């Protein structure tokens, strides 16, 4: 009864988090806009008291799913627009991308024989990095809709802190609709498979997919034949993500969250998952150090100059407590470098005891500028990077964790190849991307079938 | 009956044809792999999608329903299973 | 003893073929004993089967029925019952994937103790074996004597077998994932495993898709197996009659010796006992028809046996021979469909394809069994009607009774391990092989 | 059969009390027959029961065991079995609501055919009725002869009973909402319905709350009933031993005449057959302890019957009489808990409270049956230990065997419908009342 006495009396910014923050705020930050510090601060104070885009418990749930991906028990599908725009942040467009991702995910689930975690580039992807600050004419470059406008005028191209507020509005409108669609029938497994059969039936390359597709259909009819109810099959979770880029916006969305135990964590609640770009990943700079002090799952893009030593060093900075799926390493190497560079990256990282998600981004290392002056990517080069990624993983015995692709559910003419045989002269028909060339609906579905076979092997 | 002698003679023909198919499948496979080794030694892709789809649709026009399946076997033997 | 007594009186006053010649007074006392014993099945189970069988007849499900040709008391053991149950369940998984519909699983078990014969003819031990519910297998006068007390023994064995079927199916034997692992072992070990490889892998990708989709379920752990047998013996079947009242208050007469009961090719006289008995019980029932049946005889059976036009109530079991199914069945099907009845069309590819080999063993060629089921699917696809089910005789033992299949059983192999107390059965391998081939028929 | 064989020879080399004197060569023929028959239960079931019984002993579940004092072949009928099954399930739903835990439901059934007698013979030299597995109720020289063939009859009857129990519990008799409607018509019809009104209304509100929360579940349509009986007769029990091999590859020896077996108060010598047989088998075991037990004697049983310290493995069944339960049990509990075994503590409030009334009939007063369970709960609450379950003899028929209850049965009433072939049973009403009161005890 010493515990009887105690129980009656006991009845009747924090710590070094502020250290790490000021250290992080001190650091150099690549790819930032030049705008008034006073204006920027006033906007940050507004955004500090608004509702976040996601809540912390959603982020703790994603973390358990990403751990399953890392441990070999699930696959990650990430993708969407290269860059969202406020003009294109519309119901029909968001719906087109959500459907497309959900459609790709059913095929991939069947081929992976594992759950697929569905992560959209959405509800925040409004900042893009640029090589120079000015155009050929001394006109400030478009830096995404959170900084300036697309229109090639000096008014439009001015860097405007208030666009952070427009971006937050558009992002929450967008996440709102993503949540509504996925809970009200758009994420229905059977409706989704009806849309995939139409894809196969109407494709000029349908004969390439019909057999895998008949197989999936027999798998679905089987489920129902075995007396399996509607239950989990009527809805699904889509997670938002974007490049953590604009310092003022990402700091303004930092939130404290306290969990089941009473444990207190710092989250960037502008998205479930955030990533660090190729051009913003200096180990001594803001972005890498910011991701290292937020609790959100994190991605990092690595190009073909990456060395294994550098890979290990990031893994140590970003996953310091050895948490599976905390860190996703996003290999974007080019189709001709992937087989050469990645093996040694994976080996050093695996040997160092980190269990990261290994993800292929077959888009950003396979971009070229065609005769007619259009930035484009060839379907075959995109497929071959992914295919090379899988070959490396099969050779090493490691897990091909996921893909990250830029696509839209719109019938655009942005990337060459696929079943429609899109060539140089087709590109100006319907090129709508505000940044990089995206796979169209047809190319996205083709890729899901092909990556399904990669998984099946 | 007498039909057993005819069937046994038709079956030996099927055997000779199955040998032909198989020998030619083998040879085709050898050549498809060389093209892949030649293209990949030059910094090209393992697969060429429009070339696969063309062969696949070509086979369907020729033999119907099973054409894509037949073609699929040749493509898989020749450039490997995907992944 | 309701105002339906007039129907009953009419039934028992009818001639019945294929009965024993035993002491009727003693038989009557065995009936009175069995009138008070617990039934083999309860009426709510029968009502549940009847909704499932309506699903089959309406094109939304498929009926798998099978097991020993003749059960025996000697063979009514845990290992033997478990083997047949496993085999039936394994077959059902593959058929479910092929049909894209649920499979209703019906076992020839817990009652299949009576068999028909030409006419109890022999030289020295004159009385032929009529099944363990009448007499014994040994060819002596003492064993072959028709003994009413075997109805009590039959019931005791039926009880124990059904108890065990129920225990196996609720405790893990009918788990979908365990069953698929056994199918994987079949494919891996068959000399014909490469025939089945592709479909087997597909089924597995299907199962793994269920799990990947978040589906755990109680439906996947367990399964229903219904019992059935030929209602042949008058004294036993009438003694297992029971009245049952529904939730709606309807009093109904069931023969609760089994979920489902069928009438043989040799006992289906319209004016005789068995057809009339089947007419007044509420269990779903089936009727065997051979190659001699006419479309008008099929319609008359349907009128008498499905008088309230209840889909699934009647199952018409074509046992026509591989060489006659294609020519005889189309007309039968056309006529019954037009008369407005919705029966389950079921193929029994065994009883029309039996012959005796040069070494004297009754056998069946696997190809002729397959070809009959094949032909039956051909007839159905031509007419656009529903291939409803199969009825096959098999066992989960490595017996040498039917010719063919992957292991290439020939006449010289037959005497090695022939263990049927009656017709030759498919062995475990041939059974699972046929399951795959019928899956393909279902997929077309 | 290597480590086991040593232990089996030791078990069968020991005295067994309460056996019949019959021709041993006959008994041995009967054992060889029963060694080939399908068991009453299968090993995976017993493994499942043991997980559930582990939950009971760890304080996360409650054991409800009960049924006839003594089954007879005469009484082994659909109505009688359904009646007891219904009552057991109805009791279980009320107890589940009171406990806020699952109730494991265990019927005295499918083998409670043997009873211990004090004198082998009576004062006029006639052998006593030892149960339908040994001899007949009819008091003649012929009917009282010890007949080993009755072992086969017991097996056949047990098979049938257990077959039916499984059928009823899978086909709607165990549906939660149907059971609650029967409870509702009990409360509405009892002379003491007003005693139970509030609690019944609370349960119904709870049921309708699940439905309102959108709980659609097959969990609520069916339930598992495990069989049990006193493992008394050496020959029947050893002939139902079976080796079962596990999922991970272990060989265990089970007695598969029941899921659970217990050792009676008159057969629990440490040096004797029954305790040593119970030590050998891997079924969960119960042991009856009476007022003369010592804490040391109780710990010696726990060491021997639960050698591997497996929670739920042993159930200690206190049958002490209401007047002694508060004195004797506390010390027994402390000793066994301190010895590190986690047993199920169960009350048998029946066998310690029997007496012969003025008119000659044996009976029990409802109040004394209640007071023992009440006292058992008081002892548990004081010590901070878990009341694990109850063991009660009852039938779902309107008998006049026990005094008291809402209907105030007295001496004069006992001759009306006294039907038990051994001890006085609670009738339907008394059983349903007891469930409500024990639910309040569970609620405190
Ligand atoms: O480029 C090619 O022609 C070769 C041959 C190939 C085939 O096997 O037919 C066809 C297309 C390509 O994917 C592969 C396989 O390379
Ligand atoms: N909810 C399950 C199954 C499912 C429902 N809708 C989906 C859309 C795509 C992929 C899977 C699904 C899952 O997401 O895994
Ligand atoms: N109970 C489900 C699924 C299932 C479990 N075990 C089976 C065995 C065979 C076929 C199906 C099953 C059904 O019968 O539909
Ligand atoms: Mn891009
Ligand atoms: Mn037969
Ligand atoms: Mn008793």
């Amino acid at each position: 009864h010493h515990s009887s006495g105690m129980s009656w009396t006991v009845d009747i910014l924090p710590e070094g988090m502020q250290q790490q923050f000021e250290d992080t705020i001190s650091r150099d930050a690549k790819q930032q806009p030049t705008w008034d510090r006073a204006q920027a601060e006033n906007v940050r104070k507004i955004l500090e008291s608004v509702p976040p885009i996601v809540v912390a418990p959603e982020v703790l749930e994603l973390k358990q799913k990403l751990a399953d991906v890392a441990n070999g028990k699930a696959f990650l599908l990430q993708g969407g627009d290269c860059a969202e725009t406020f003009e294109s942040n519309t119901e029909p467009h968001i719906r087109a991308n959500v459907k497309t991702l959900l459609q790709m995910a059913v095929v991939l689930t069947y081929g992976a024989s594992t759950p697929v975690i569905k992560m959209a580039r959405i509800a925040g992807q409004y900042a893009k990095p640029r090589s120079s600050d000015l155009d050929g004419n001394g006109l400030p470059n478009y830096r995404g809709d959170i900084v300036n406008g697309v229109e090639a005028t000096p008014e439009a191209r001015r860097h405007d802190p208030a666009r952070m507020i427009r971006a937050y509005a558009n992002a929450s409108a967008a996440m709102n609709l993503v949540r509504a669609l996925t809970s009200s029938g758009t994420a229905d497994l059977y409706r989704l498979s009806e849309w995939n059969r139409e894809f196969v039936a109407n494709s000029p390359a349908g004969a390439r997919y019909e057999a895998l597709a008949r197989e999936i259909d027999s798998g679905l009819r089987f489920m129902e034949a075995c007396g399996v109810s509607d239950e989990s099959l009527r809805a699904a979770d889509i997670y938002c993500s974007h490049e953590a880029l604009l310092v003022d916006y990402e700091r303004s969305m930092l939130r404290l969250a306290t969990d089941e135990e009473g444990n207190e964590e710092l989250y960037d609640l502008s998205a479930h998952q955030l990533w660090i770009g190729e051009r913003t990943r200096g180990m001594d700079d803001f972005h890498v150090n910011f991701a290292s002090m937020i609790s959100n799952p994190i991605g990092i893009k690595i190009g073909p100059g990456i060395t294994p030593e550098e890979a290990v060093a990031y893994a140590d900075k970003l996953d310091p407590n050895f948490e599976p799926g905390r860190l996703t390493i996003v290999a974007r190497m080019g189709h001709d470098k992937v087989r050469s560079v990645l093996p040694g990256v994976i080996q050093a990282v695996e040997a160092s005891g980190h269990k990261v998600i290994w993800q292929s981004d077959p888009m950003h290392g396979n971009t070229f500028t065609a005769s007619n002056g259009y930035k484009t990517r060839h379907f075959d080069k995109v497929i071959d990077e992914v295919q090379g990624f899988f070959e490396v993983h099969r050779a090493l015995g490691t897990h091909p964790g996921g893909i990250h692709i830029e696509f839209t559910g719109e019938d655009v003419t942005e990337c060459l190849g696929g079943a429609e045989d899109i060539t140089d002269v087709d590109l100006p028909g319907r090129y709508e991307s505000a940044c990089d060339p995206r796979l169209n609906t047809q190319q996205s579905l083709e890729l899901a079938f092909l990556v399904a076979e990669m998984l099946r092997n | 009956p007498l039909s057993d002698a005819e069937i046994q003679k038709y079956r030996e023909e099927i055997n000779r044809l199955d040998r032909e198919i198989l020998d030619a499948v083998k040879r085709r496979t050898k050549i498809s792999q060389t093209i892949g080794k030649t293209r990949m030694s030059s910094g090209g892709t393992r697969l060429v999608h429009t070339r696969e789809v063309a062969i696949i649709n070509q086979f369907r026009e020729e033999i119907g329903e099973e054409g894509p399946a037949l073609a699929g076997i040749l493509l898989r033997m020749g450039r490997g299973k995907l992944g």
